[PDB]
């Protein structure tokens, strides 16, 4: 949109085996993961996502509390499972200004991975421009 | 809540406590 | 305008079948009881491809072969309005479900009486 202007978000993704298990070799091993939101500035480099005012990651409901609210900063959570799955990423703009979704995949593949996304983020609103604006040239 | 099948997926890689 | 979840499930053992359905308050699958027709816009290979079902439910049986992406028209009733999803039939599962997430005009009298059965209105 000409009322919009491209954002890269940032997801970035942890997981280890956890050490010492009594597993059999069929069974699966439990893994510490984690996942942080974070945001791509005007030269591509990773700054804290202070144009979002809240953050839920809706995790695989055989999870408790699956739904993860986090009201700020920073959009870190970790976590311990043995499955892979895909999940919503809920992002709210500062200001009231909107939303977005993420759908990101967790996977086991590599000990850390980072994946983007481009999302339209609204440039008419102020409260959210003035936060913008120390990272991105507006209209 | 019903799911969909995109968020009602888990999915496992691999058994046992070894690293491939 | 408040969001609804349309939810289209596909069945396959190829005798496949697809039934659009929406999701209520609690998350519970229902009718799509807000829409007026529901046209499944088939492949060309298929004998009149435009699949026009003026009742619910809004459910097809269909023998194929082939795996293509579907048009799934979907009119509001009092005309207020129109939508389209974008359903893609696979095989590789003997069923799955795929939610669309779809903005729902909130300025239509007619619409909203039907709207008001399932949820709150702005």
């Amino acid at each position: 949109s000409d009322h919009s202007i491209e954002v890269t978000f940032r997801v970035k993704t942890q997981q280890v085996i956890i050490p010492e298990q009594n597993i059999r070799g069929n069974e699966l091993p439990l893994r510490r993961w984690q996942m942080e939101l974070l945001m791509l500035d005007a030269t591509g480099k990773e700054v804290e996502p202070t144009i979002l005012s809240k953050c839920i990651y809706h995790l695989h409901s055989s999870f408790k509390q699956p739904k993860r609210r986090l009201n700020s900063l920073p959009f870190f959570i970790k976590e311990t499972g043995w499955g892979e799955f895909n999940l919503k990423i809920e992002c709210f703009f500062i200001g009231n200004a909107g939303k977005f979704s993420i759908e990101h995949d967790l996977t086991f593949e590599d000990d850390a991975y980072a994946v983007d996304y481009t999302v339209d983020v609204p440039h008419e609103f102020s409260h959210l421009n003035s936060e913008l604006s120390k990272y991105f040239d507006l209209p | 809540k019903q799911l969909a099948s995109k968020a009602a997926r888990k999915s496992a890689p691999s058994t046992g406590g070894v690293k491939y």
